């Protein structure tokens, strides 16, 4: 179980730790968070208490590191920040601890609920969508526009999602214009599948970091790109048998998950309706239509 | 984007534009069957893409053979359409390749758009105009060329005949749909006003009669006349 001190609080902020949150008040004597998972990437995020405007945070892994956080008073946030002296990191967790001055990730035995949040996302490929080389992990706000969202400023600065575009030549062949705007099997299967993601665990990946930067920091864009990988499977007619299961899986814990008061801006009501009614899958998706049907009947 | 009555001198500007209505693209009779049941019967069609400041007017026409053994025919029809519209557009010099193509029904943008993604420059629209290019088929020249066609053919006409010698293209396309709104509203009585002057004839290179300046006043006021008549018999006003 590993470990992200603080090296203070100076400012009030509410503090998230993947599905969690706490409030810690100005100059309270906070000192990090302990007892954080190994196995799983992991999102510490922060919301000012004077200024909510500006969610931001972290995407970390403890395994590639050992990481921190202090308050810079000149940028104006917490900073995620690498200790590379090992035993120094060592000598100023135990001393938090000792002083019990830590949050415990408070994780609930039965819970698989992060592990089925997080399934398929990794570092490696989160630091290729959030691009800053010289760190381990990824620092991702509120604000951030996407690639696709830049082509519709700053490129540095962007979410690197894979650009889905259902009226693009990359998602239509010469000859067969009808049958790919109308089934996207080839898309999805020949040009993002084998093309672009190698792989349904990549494509999964992207798909599940996207919600949750869509969920935890209200970034637009990356709703937009959740909505788009949703669709672009529900709208082909050929899936995967093992595709199709795993994501009614993957849809039905981040349902169950979202906030109910964000789902009005949240969840995109003509991609649902489409998707669970409409689509090709429309009879694919069991346990997702029934968490849907049941916790957002209104948007149906 | 959509086109209306604010911007409606556009289309007699100098941008080479095209309005394509696929209303009469795919056409059936529906019978019963010796069983009682229905069914239909496909009778050739045809595409209407016309310049409106030139007058010339591309008239595909579709033979029955392309919905042999297809299914979801309507929705097949947008995509033939839009299949043919962009054949056309590649097959004309770049010079007289269209900026802008209008379709009548919201329904083609999506299918041309796709068949035209080639060609991003070329704006794709809709219009809030009703136009009512479906009575082409009330035209007897255009309905013949389609219903004698044994195959796929292309056939050119300059709707206007030979009228922008006299008219502007704005005159010229408010008396096209005035009359072409008469034969959607009253077929029998349009045609009966453009012929029932037998010393008044249709050249043979030519759609209309070929009406005196005086004259075209008078069958203009005629067939408004029969619009507000079947307007009146219609609402009972
Ligand atoms: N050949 C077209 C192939 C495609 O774009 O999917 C489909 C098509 C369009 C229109 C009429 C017939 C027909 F088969």
């Amino acid at each position: 179980m590993n470990t992200v001190p603080f090296t203070s609080a100076p400012i009030e902020v509410t503090i998230g730790i993947d599905q969690y949150s706490f409030n810690v008040k100005e100059n309270q004597p906070f000192h990090g968070i302990k007892d954080i998972p190994i196995g799983h990437v992991h999102v510490i995020h922060f919301q000012h208490a004077d200024n909510s405007s500006m969610r931001y945070g972290y995407w970390f892994d403890c395994r590639m590191g050992n990481f921190y956080i202090q308050y810079d008073p000149k940028d104006g946030l917490y900073k995620m920040m690498e200790e590379r002296d090992g035993a120094k990191f060592e000598n100023i967790v135990h001393n938090f601890k000792e002083r019990q001055m830590m949050v415990s990730y408070p994780k609930i035995d039965e819970d698989d609920t992060w592990y089925n949040l997080t399934e398929f996302v990794q570092m490696d490929k989160i630091r290729k969508i959030v691009r800053k080389d010289e760190n381990q992990f990824s620092y991702v706000d509120s604000s951030m526009t996407t690639v696709q969202e830049n082509e519709l400023s700053d490129p540095a600065h962007s979410l690197n999602y894979t650009v889905i575009n259902f009226k693009s030549r990359e998602a239509i062949r010469p000859g067969h214009e009808m049958e790919d705007f109308l089934d996207k099997s080839y898309y999805l299967n020949t040009v993002m599948l084998q093309g672009i993601f190698k792989n349904s665990s990549n494509y999964f990946g992207e798909l599940q970091f996207a919600f949750l930067n869509a969920m935890f920091f209200g970034n637009y864009g990356s709703s937009l790109q959740w909505h788009a990988m949703i669709e672009l499977i529900c709208s082909s007619a050929t899936v995967p048998k093992h595709m199709l299961d795993k994501l009614d899986e993957i849809l039905y814990y981040q349902i169950k998950t979202l906030p109910e008061q964000y789902s009005d801006i949240l969840l995109n009501e003509r991609v649902w309706n489409i998707c669970l009614y409409s689509s090709f899958q429309k009879n694919s998706l069991h346990n997702t239509e029934k968490i849907m049907e049941n916790k957002y009947p209104e948007l149906l | 984007g959509a086109m209306n009555s604010s911007n409606y001198a556009e289309l007699f500007n100098n941008d080479i534009k095209l309005f394509v209505d696929d209303t009469n693209v795919y056409r059936v009779t529906v019978h019963k069957t010796f069983e009682g049941n229905v069914a239909t019967k496909a009778i050739n069609g045809c595409i209407f893409t016309l310049n409106p400041k030139t007058g010339h007017l591309f008239l595909k026409i579709i033979h029955t053979s392309v919905w042999a053994g297809q299914k979801r025919l309507s929705q097949l029809a947008k995509w033939k359409t839009a299949e043919e519209v962009s054949a056309l557009v590649r097959s004309l010099p770049k010079e007289e390749q269209p900026k802008q193509i209008i379709v009548t029904r919201k329904a083609m943008l999506d299918p041309l758009e796709v068949h035209m993604l080639d060609f991003p420059n070329i704006a794709i629209r809709p219009t809030e105009l009703r136009l009512p290019f479906s009575a082409a088929m009330s035209i007897d020249k255009l309905s013949d060329v389609v219903m004698k066609a044994t195959e796929p053919q292309m056939v050119l006409f300059n709707i206007y005949d030979d009228w922008l010698d006299r008219i502007s293209s704005y005159t010229a396309f408010s008396r096209l749909t005035l009359l072409l709104r008469a034969l959607k509203t009253n077929e029998e009585s349009a045609k009966m006003i453009l012929l029932s002057d037998p010393t008044i004839t249709i050249k043979s290179y030519h759609l209309w009669p070929s009406f005196t300046d005086e004259q075209w006043i008078t069958i203009e006021s005629q067939m408004r006349d029969l619009i507000l008549t079947e307007y009146g018999r219609k609402y009972n006003v």
